[PDB]
């Protein structure tokens, strides 16, 4: 469940989601 | 008999996600980053027993292999993970 | 005339014009010129010839014929481009 | 009267192989002698940097709804990291892919 | 015959973050293969190859060409132009030290 | 008055010090510089006149490798003048940058 | 206020713009922009830090308080970047 | 103190290719250098080719396995040559 | 009777030393044993490689009218050899300069 061991480094949060979405670029797709 | 890391990669792992799988290559890559690194600073400390004329290789050039190729907070956080180890092995 | 030979020459025309367009593409190339396919099969070939006949000596070296994914592994080590996934 | 026999790594407090480290180093020509406390240290580093690398690509397979670390979650673990960038500067990761990033000049207006 | 073109450039853009998603090799490996063995039989002849041995070499061989075109793709940006050329390969190349 | 268009005190400027071998900074301000760099990590330092005579020589030796690199991307963009962006570029491709 | 502080700061103001116009000209720069110096004083100091740091560890390791130049050519090979002329 | 180096064989070798031409000081340290620099860079290619190998010993096969790696083309099909008659010279004596 | 001691380099007809070449090897953590014509092959390379800079950059002091080998003719001799510059070519020489090199989009135009 909880995780036993953790980072003591501070680092940044980083989205990892790289995952896209083409909807900002229908202005020259469909519209 | 295939003599690979991977199960203290997974133990390790089972420490920092102890709900997430890993993939056969994934457990590759990660053996391969450990024999890498374990070469480099072996390479680093028995470049350094050489320089100071020493037949030795102690904690203390392992200790300077890590300052010299770690960088930033990598290289503080794995010299006080190392000497705390070194400290609870010694004493006990 | 049916007959020809069984060897072909044109192997690096194997790494065909889509494929060099997805490489540039993984790259963030928005816009490629057209002599820019030649240009990215001699460099691929130089580079593979490079890798090539290192591992060949590392082959030779073990008094073999079969070129494994250790000498390659070992042949791209050498000139600084570790590559992992194979060396376990 | 031999007593009960505990492995180094236990002693240490640590999950990587100290007696393994050891022969390791023996046997990898690198210096005619080896101490005692030197595997336990490069243990610890050896342990500290994987436990580093797997929490990252599990924060990375947990970002992208997976429940298993692939080598594209270790690639973005690694190069999202730049201390663990330029420890792996010179190293290639199989099927792991690369950044995905696009230059501002690219894109097409505001 | 069919209306509702694409403007030159959102195509690209949209293969750009499709490429640069994905992980699979953008080589067919058959070819590959034919190039690989073809190079070797300069070296040595009667040459045998692992699977492993060319995929290892597939995929170093895209991920130096995709590292490439990353730097082709900057000296393209930084000579006010948005198309690569070969004086842009050549010019990583050279500061890189292949050339040099 | 007699003049040189401007350029050609820059090609014999460029003529001459391809030619020369001695180090085009002074020793002073480098080993001050030095000095105060190496405090920064250890105080109390000490330092041998060849170990600053071997850091003076590797910094011009990447200086010069450097410029050559920057005179590259200056004239791979249609310029003469070298601007900080050529460094930049020039420290990107070359990986020291990023 | 005769008095002031001992130390000086402004040491990477000791390189000097005919400094950096001489190196320019050693690799064969023709003009130079006006905003050089700033980034060669940058890219100087930071390519500084790094040899120095892992001297000044070499010498650490060693229980030692002077930097000798041997010391300077283990960074510099570390790095990449052998010199000769310095033994070794 | 006795400091070794590699300062007389390289001056003889010197004789040889150039009998009436003098050296350096600083030269003969860059040579020194060089000297050594090319031996480390053998040696532990030689010693990763035996260790990949699983052999424990380092024998002329190695070396010269290892100069063909290292040594750039045509610079390495004479030396791959120097080295070997040499070798046979001394199976001629030893 | 002991055959006059006779050495190795003038057995293998050599200048360096196979046997300092021996000592080194031995003594360098490179393996656990080393053959007998591994210092012979390696000595040989090394006087080769020597001959090879030195002849170089003896006809570079001879085209500037001199006598005697500083780091410069060292520098030209390496830098002026295709093959030379590629196995030093990550290698700074100290007091050595550059090769005279001038791009000709900044000579100027007649």
């Amino acid at each position: 469940k909880i995780p036993t061991r953790f980072s003591n480094r501070q680092n940044k949060t980083v989205n990892y989601n790289i995952d896209y979405s083409d909807d900002d670029l229908l202005e020259s797709e469909d519209d | 008999r295939k003599e690979s890391y991977a199960i203290y990669v997974y133990k390790v792992l089972k420490q920092v996600h102890p709900d997430t799988g890993i993939s056969c290559k994934a457990m590759s890559i990660m053996n391969s980053f450990v024999n890498d690194v374990f070469e480099r600073i072996a390479g680093e400390a028995s470049r350094l027993a050489h320089y100071n004329k020493r037949s030795t290789i102690t904690s203390r050039e392992i200790q300077t292999a890590v300052r010299l190729l770690l960088p930033g907070e990598l290289a503080k956080h794995a010299v006080s993970e190392g000497t705390k180890a070194v400290t609870k092995y010694t004493s006990a | 005339a049916k007959r020809h030979r069984k060897v072909l020459r044109d192997n690096i025309q194997g790494i065909t014009k889509p494929a060099i367009r997805r490489l540039a593409r993984r790259g963030g190339v928005k816009r490629i010129s057209g002599l820019i396919y030649e240009e990215t099969r001699g460099v691929l070939k130089v580079f593979l010839e490079n890798v090539i006949r290192d591992a060949v000596t590392y082959t030779e070296h073990a008094k073999r014929k079969t070129v494994t994914a250790m000498d390659v592994v070992y042949a791209l080590k050498r000139q600084g481009r570790t590559l992992y996934g194979f060396g376990g | 009267t031999r007593a009960k026999a505990k492995t180094r790594s236990s002693r240490a407090g640590l999950q990587f192989p100290v007696g393994r480290v050891h022969r390791l180093l023996r046997k990898g020509n690198y210096a005619e002698r080896v101490g005692a406390g030197a595997p336990v240290y490069l243990a610890a580093v050896l342990e500290y940097l994987t436990a580093e690398i797997l929490e990252l690509a599990g924060n990375a397979a947990r970002d992208n709804k997976k429940t298993r670390i692939i080598p594209r979650h270790l690639q973005l673990a690694v190069r999202n990291d730049e201390e663990l960038n330029k420890l792996l500067g010179r190293v290639t990761i199989a099927q792991g892919g690369v950044l995905p990033n696009i230059q501002s000049v690219l894109l097409p207006k505001k | 015959k069919k209306p509702h073109r694409y403007r030159p450039g959102t195509v690209a853009l949209r293969e750009i973050r499709r490429y640069q998603k994905s992980t699979e090799l953008l080589i067919r490996k058959l070819p590959f293969q034919r190039l690989v063995r073809e190079i070797a039989q300069d070296f040595k002849t009667d040459l045998r190859f692992q699977s492993s041995a060319v995929m290892a070499l597939q995929e170093a061989s895209e991920a130096y060409l995709v590292a490439l075109f990353e730097d082709t793709n900057l000296c393209a940006i930084h000579a006010k132009r948005v198309t690569i050329m070969p004086k842009d390969i050549q010019l990583a190349r050279r500061i890189r030290g292949e050339r040099a």
